[PDB]
């Protein structure tokens, strides 16, 4: 029996310069090289990208992000590239103490860095998400990558920048490092009591293992019901065939409700978005309006 | 307080959320029927929704749901109970037939179309600058079913030109005619591309297509419903 | 009742056990013997269940727990009232689950479709086994295995990763956390991508998925295809369940100290262990 995991042959036509419609062309690149190891699982075409004023300002601002960090890592190095290797994890560019609230004012060794670094993330994430945005209406296609994606942008914007402002400091916010922010994290629960009893939490972590159970069932059913051209999804949503037919029967006759090829789509956009939605409402009302989960869930509420 | 607030009102939105989700997973095989064809009593908690209309590319026009179902084609099954929850069994032969697992939807007897308008899948002697660029090539190998009997030899592969990738084999039978076999249901070895699902007796029996650069839409779904159904029904002839 | 285009599906046949003894439908549930067995652990387990909320003397939801038995059993079996049912129920929930797994194949065989499901089921199932048995075989006593219990699961969560620091620090727990955060995300923009095709802006024509692969190429110069997308998923998510087993067949087992302390293997390398500043030494 084949399974259908990797490809037993590989075909290859001229690259795909890909859909015109309003897409300005003059920001295509070229193609990059076609990949055989990817080919084995996916496409190999590598390319092209589009490339705008966005895109250049997003990618040149995440560079200058990810710079400023580490031009901080090689100072704690002591400029040795050895203890750069062997502390690499250890490293942490940490936001302002404290004492300096919400202000601007602190030296660039003690939290001013982390707020230009801060702020060359801020640009990067944005732009990139009016990126996806603009994209897709190039295309002619819905608005459903950037709405999802807000619902991360949520999360990542309530961690760094709302809930910090609502404490009144910047020191509340997340630390640039591995480890350190692993105990950013440690601590965060610890001082609110528990994030255990923190109800979106508990949602969020539903939601997230629900995401895996969902992505699990729907590739393995795709793949189930690939030798009657299930993957064509937009094809089997406009002219229903047996690929359809019968991923609906597997769910009807094992669990007993019913899912459509389109339908199942909805689900999963759901299932994703609602993690870092929920999350980011338990973030928020952490230390702004509960000081700890377990003396709130007490009272229920 | 603001925090059991919030989350009252996100349970009430969850419920709203859920019972959407229900009634957009109905637009298609509902309303229920009893086993003779008849809408069903009990058709469930949540109502049928407002249909919506997809624009269909390349002038192909509209399609609505829900909308009149209808299998459009017989179904040569009998009931073997009295009462209802029991299988049907086929009234001939379930291959020919097309029910069971070798079942097929009357799609349409058109071809997929790429965004261009042009036939998504084409076979290879066809598809200007295609070749196989990895892996054995099966095109020349010779084609055993699950008797260990030789059955044809490969004599194209037809690609998806959009995404490219092989999708279906041709292959030649002893008697000069070609059929298409799914990509997804071969063995291609070193030597032999090997099908489990038909014994070499059953090939002549794949649908055949009625164009010979093109397939439709209605001829994937036999051949594959086809091809699928003979690991049930062409049991009785498989061997290790 | 049935689907508009069901009939023509349900057909004798592609059962494991029991011939067409089992071989029908209650309702839009598809039986088979294995439906039989989900039913009877199920049920079994169940009532097992509500006595031991007899003896813990509570019928709150939120308040039952079944505990294994206390760590001085060994591996051997506790009475009834101190462990014995958390012993019974782990039978039934294994039978229920590998029954369940097993009526999917028995459905998959009828639809003449692959087995991809119920294999990607026996992945939950086995990180379930890691901790409820092969975690505490290993061990040497049933104790270390988690209660029945809303609230109470989530303490034994708590408290078995404090045992070892802070649990971020397990190098298998960071690869197992990463493919669920992967995950995720694949999840998101694959729904993202197949209904802003099929749902395009008011009034135009449905996209094609050459729409599809020409927005993820314009947006970050590669698309995966829509094969690959449903491949990917499948192996994000089964990837993430491995290495969560794989966490914590290791702890408790061969590395029992506190997770952090492991990586002073990279730290104290014999190149750089002594070479000042940074942040140690
Ligand atoms: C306390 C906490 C309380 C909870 C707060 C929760 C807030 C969530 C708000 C969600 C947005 C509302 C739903 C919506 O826009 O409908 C989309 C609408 C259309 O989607 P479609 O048909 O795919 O689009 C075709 C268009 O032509 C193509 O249309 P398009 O390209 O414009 O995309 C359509 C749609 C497509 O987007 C989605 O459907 C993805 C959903 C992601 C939302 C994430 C936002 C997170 C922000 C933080 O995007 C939107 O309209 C989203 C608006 C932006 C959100 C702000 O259908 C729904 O999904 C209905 C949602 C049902 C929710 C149930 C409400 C319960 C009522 C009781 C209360
Ligand atoms: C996986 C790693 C840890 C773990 C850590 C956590 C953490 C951390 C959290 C949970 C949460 C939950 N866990 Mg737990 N939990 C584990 C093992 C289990 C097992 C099991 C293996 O048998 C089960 C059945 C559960 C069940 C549950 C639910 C009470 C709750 C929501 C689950 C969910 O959405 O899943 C995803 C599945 C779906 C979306 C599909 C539907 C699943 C339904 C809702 C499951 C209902 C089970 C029911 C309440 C108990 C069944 C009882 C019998 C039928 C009588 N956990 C192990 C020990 N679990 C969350 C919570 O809120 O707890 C209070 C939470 O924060
Ligand atoms: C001791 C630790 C605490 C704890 C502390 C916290 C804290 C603190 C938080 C969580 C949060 C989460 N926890 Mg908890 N958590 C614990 C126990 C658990 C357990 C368990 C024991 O089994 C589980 C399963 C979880 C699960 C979860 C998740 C559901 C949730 C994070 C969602 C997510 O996708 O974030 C990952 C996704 C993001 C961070 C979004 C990122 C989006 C941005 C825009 C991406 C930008 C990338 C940038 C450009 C760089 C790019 C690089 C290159 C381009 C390649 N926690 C215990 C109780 N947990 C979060 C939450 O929401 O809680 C409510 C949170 O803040
Ligand atoms: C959500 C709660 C916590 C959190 C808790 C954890 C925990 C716990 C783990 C990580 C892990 C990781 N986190 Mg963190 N992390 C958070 C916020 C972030 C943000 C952000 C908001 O901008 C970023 C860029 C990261 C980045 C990272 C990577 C170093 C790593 C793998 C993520 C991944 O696979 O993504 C998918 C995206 C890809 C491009 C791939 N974290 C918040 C503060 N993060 C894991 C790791 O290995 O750390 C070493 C890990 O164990
Ligand atoms: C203080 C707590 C510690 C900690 C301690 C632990 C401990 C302890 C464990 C984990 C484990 C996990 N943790 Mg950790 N973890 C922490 C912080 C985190 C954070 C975070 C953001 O900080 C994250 C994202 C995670 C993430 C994770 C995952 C890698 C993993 C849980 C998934 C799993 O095993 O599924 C596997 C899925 C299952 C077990 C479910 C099986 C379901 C069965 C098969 C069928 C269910 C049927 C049901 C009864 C039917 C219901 C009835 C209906 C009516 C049908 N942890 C902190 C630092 N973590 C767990 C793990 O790896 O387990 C193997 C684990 O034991
Ligand atoms: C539904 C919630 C999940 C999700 C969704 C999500 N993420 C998204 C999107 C969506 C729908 C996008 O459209 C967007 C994207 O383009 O993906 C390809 C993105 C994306 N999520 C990313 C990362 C990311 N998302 C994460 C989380 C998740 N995102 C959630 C689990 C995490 C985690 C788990 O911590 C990470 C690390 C990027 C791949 C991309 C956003 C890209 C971006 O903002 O780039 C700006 C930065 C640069 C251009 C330069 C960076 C510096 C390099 C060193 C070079
Ligand atoms: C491997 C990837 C992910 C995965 C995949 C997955 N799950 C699956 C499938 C797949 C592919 C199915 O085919 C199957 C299914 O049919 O889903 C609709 C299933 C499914 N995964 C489920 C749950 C589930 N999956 C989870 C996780 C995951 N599922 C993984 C993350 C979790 C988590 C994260 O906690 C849960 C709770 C079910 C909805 C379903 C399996 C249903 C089943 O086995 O039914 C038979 C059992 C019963 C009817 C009940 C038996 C009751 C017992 C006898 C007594 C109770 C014992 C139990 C230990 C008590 C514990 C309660 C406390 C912890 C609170
Ligand atoms: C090879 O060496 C060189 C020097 C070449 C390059 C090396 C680079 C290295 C070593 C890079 C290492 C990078 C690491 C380890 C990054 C880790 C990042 C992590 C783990 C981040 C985690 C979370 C981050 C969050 C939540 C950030 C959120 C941020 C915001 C929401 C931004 C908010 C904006 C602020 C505060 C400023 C706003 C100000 C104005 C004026 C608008
Ligand atoms: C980091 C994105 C994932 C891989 C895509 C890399 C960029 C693709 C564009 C390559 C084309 C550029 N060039 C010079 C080959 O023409
Ligand atoms: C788990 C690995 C992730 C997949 C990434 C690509 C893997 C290449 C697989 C090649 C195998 C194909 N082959 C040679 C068996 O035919
Ligand atoms: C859209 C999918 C619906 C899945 C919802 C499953 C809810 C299970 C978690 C409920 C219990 C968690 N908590 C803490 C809020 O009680
Ligand atoms: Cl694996
Ligand atoms: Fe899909």
């Amino acid at each position: 029996e084949y399974q259908n995991i990797f490809s037993q042959v590989q075909v290859r036509g001229p690259a795909d310069l890909g859909m015109t419609e309003d897409v300005n062309l003059a920001n295509r690149s070229g193609v990059g090289p076609f990949s055989t190891l990817l080919g084995w699982f996916g496409n190999a075409q590598l390319g092209p990208i589009y490339l705008g004023s966005l895109g250049v300002l997003s990618l040149f601002s995440g560079l200058m992000w990810f710079f400023t960090i580490g031009i901080w890592f090689w100072y704690q190095a002591g400029w040795n590239p050895a203890v750069f290797l062997r502390d690499l994890f250890f490293f942490s560019l940490e936001p302002p103490a404290p004492e300096y609230g919400l202000s601007f004012a602190a030296p660039l060794k003690e939290g001013g860095l982390w707020l230009i670094a801060s702020f060359f993330m801020f640009v990067a994430v944005w732009s990139w998400w009016g990126r996806t945005y603009l994209r897709a209406q190039a295309l002619g296609m819905g608005k459903h990558t950037a709405w999802a994606f807000l619902s991360a942008i949520w999360l990542w914007m309530v961690l760094g920048f709302i809930r910090p402002i609502l404490m009144g400091s910047w020191s509340e916010a997340v630390p640039y490092g591995i480890f350190s922010h692993l105990d950013w994290t440690n601590n965060f629960s610890l001082v609110h009591g528990n994030l255990f009893y923190n109800p979106f939490h508990g949602l969020s972590i539903a939601f997230l293992f629900g995401s895996a159970l969902l992505f699990a069932m729907h590739g393995a059913t795709i793949l189930a019901v690939s030798r009657f051209g299930g993957e064509r999804e937009l094809e089997q949503i406009a002219d229903r065939g047996t690929a359809a037919e019968r991923a609906a029967l597997f769910v009807r006759w094992t669990m007993g409700f019913n899912a459509t090829m389109e339908g199942i789509h909805r689900w999963a956009i759901w299932m994703a978005v609602l993690v870092t939605l929920t999350g980011g409402i338990g973030i928020l009302l952490s230390g702004t309006v509960v000081d700890n989960w377990y003396v709130w869930g007490q009272n229920h509420g | 307080d603001l925090a059991s607030l919030a989350i009252y009102s996100f349970w009430i939105f969850l419920a709203g959320l859920i019972y959407y989700l229900q009634t957009e997973n109905m637009r298609e095989g509902y309303p229920l029927e009893n086993e003779d064809g008849t809408p069903a009593a009990n058709q469930g908690p949540f109502p049928l929704p407002k249909p919506k209309t997809f624009i269909l590319p390349h002038g192909r026009g509209t399609l609505t749901v829900p909308g009149p179902e209808s299998e459009d084609r017989p179904i040569a099954l009998a009931r073997t109970a009295v009462s209802e929850g029991f299988p049907h069994a086929p009234t001939g032969d379930p291959m020919k037939d097309g029910v069971g697992p070798a079942s097929w939807v009357a799609r349409r007897d058109l071809p997929e179309l790429d965004g261009h308008g042009h036939n998504k899948i084409k076979p290879m002697k066809a598809a200007a600058g295609f070749h196989v660029s990895a892996g054995k090539n099966p095109i020349g190998l010779p084609v055993r079913g699950c008797d260990l009997e030789i059955a044809g030899k490969v004599v194209d592969i037809w690609v998806d030109i959009p995404e490219q990738m092989a999708r279906f084999l041709e292959v030649e039978l002893k008697d000069g005619s070609t059929r298409l076999l799914p990509m997804q249901m071969v063995k291609v070895q070193s030597n032999r591309v090997h099908v489990n699902a038909l014994s070499s007796d059953l090939f002549a029996g794949i649908p055949t297509i009625k164009s010979p650069t093109e397939v439709t839409l209605l001829e994937e779904d036999k051949i594959c419903g086809y091809v699928a159904g003979g690991l049930m029904y062409a049991a009785p002839k498989r061997k290790s | 009742a049935l689907l508009s285009f069901e009939r023509k599906y349900r057909v004798p046949g592609g059962t494991l056990v029991g011939g067409n003894l089992f071989d029908f439908w209650v309702g839009p549930f598809y039986v088979g013997f294995f439906g039989v067995a989900t039913f009877f652990f199920a049920a079994l387990g169940i009532i097992l269940i509500a006595w031991s909320a007899v003896l813990q003397g509570t019928w709150n939801p939120q308040l039952i727990s079944v505990y294994p038995p206390a760590l001085e059993y060994g591996l051997g079996g506790a009475p009834l009232a101190k462990g014995g049912l958390w012993q019974i129920i782990t039978i039934c929930a294994t039978g229920a689950f590998v029954s369940w797994a097993l009526r999917e194949v028995e459905i998959c065989r009828k639809l003449g479709i692959g087995y991809h499901i119920p294999f990607a089921f026996a992945f939950a199932i086995l990180a379930y086994l890691t901790l409820v048995l092969f975690r505490p075989v290993m061990m040497g006593a049933w104790g270390y295995a988690f209660p029945y219990g809303i609230w109470t699961h989530l303490d034994w969560v708590s408290n078995t990763g404090y045992t070892y620091g802070n649990f971020h620090y397990n190098p298998a727990h960071m690869i197992a956390i990463s493919f669920f955060f992967t995950n995720a995300l694949a999840l998101a923009l694959h729904g993202a991508l197949v209904l802003s095709a099929a749902n395009p802006e008011k009034g135009k024509e449905m996209r094609t998925p050459d729409h599809e692969d020409t927005f993820f190429r314009d947006l970050v110069g590669y698309s995966i295809g829509t094969l690959g997308i449903h491949r990917l998923g499948l192996l994000l998510s089964l990837s993430a369940v491995f290495f969560s087993a794989l966490c914590m067949i290791i702890t408790g087992t061969i590395w029992f100290d506190q997770w952090v302390d492991w990586w002073q293997w990279w730290v104290k390398l014999p190149w750089w262990a002594n070479i000042p500043g940074g942040i140690n030494g």
